[PDB]
C-alpha cells in the first residue's frame, strides 16, 4: 500500500481513478467504480 | 575436424654428409589410415 | 521507465547469475572493433 515502486509520485489507484472519471454513463461510471473498493478490500484485508 | 594418426618417416643426416637430393617421389602406404578416417579412397582429405 | 522502475529492475537483473568477459583495453592507434568467438571442446580436443 505504501510500497508502489511503479512511478515516483503517482498511485497505483490514481490512475484507475481518473479512467474511472473519464467515461460519462452512468452504468459504466458504476463498472469502473467498483473495482478501487474491491482492491482496497483485498488489501487491506490480508489473509485473515 | 576428425583427424587421426598416419604413420612414420625416418630421415638420417649428419654434420658431415654430402647433401643428397632424390631424383624420384617417395611413396607411402596411408590406405589403412584414410579407411580408419571412414572417408573413401578416391574421396579427399589433407 | 523512471527512476524507480529503473532501480528495482537493475536490481532484479542483478538478482540472477550471469558470466562476464573481461579485456584490457589500449591504444592501438586506429579505431576499429573486435568480434568474441568461443570454442567447445570435441572428441579429439580440436577447437572445432
Amino acid at each position: 500500500l505504501f510500497s508502489d515502486p511503479e512511478r515516483g509520485e503517482e498511485s497505483f489507484f490514481y490512475r484507475q481513478i481518473l479512467l474511472a472519471f473519464e467515461q460519462r454513463d452512468y452504468c459504466n461510471f458504476e463498472v469502473q467504480y467498483e473495482v478501487t473498493h474491491n482492491a482496497i478490500h483485498s488489501w487491506i484485508g490480508g489473509t485473515s | 575436424s576428425h583427424c587421426e594418426f598416419a604413420g612414420d618417416i625416418f630421415i638420417l643426416g649428419g654434420a658431415n654428409e654430402m647433401p643428397w637430393e632424390f631424383n624420384l617421389p617417395y611413396h607411402f602406404d596411408i590406405s589403412k589410415a584414410v579407411e580408419h578416417l571412414g572417408k573413401k579412397l578416391n574421396g579427399d582429405y589433407v | 521507465w523512471t527512476i524507480p522502475q529503473l532501480e528495482e529492475v537493475l536490481k532484479r537483473q542483478r538478482a540472477q547469475d550471469r558470466l562476464f568477459a573481461g579485456f584490457l583495453l589500449h591504444n592501438i592507434g586506429t579505431s576499429a572493433d573486435v568480434q568474441l568467438f568461443i570454442c567447445v571442446a570435441t572428441g579429439n580436443g580440436e577447437r572445432n
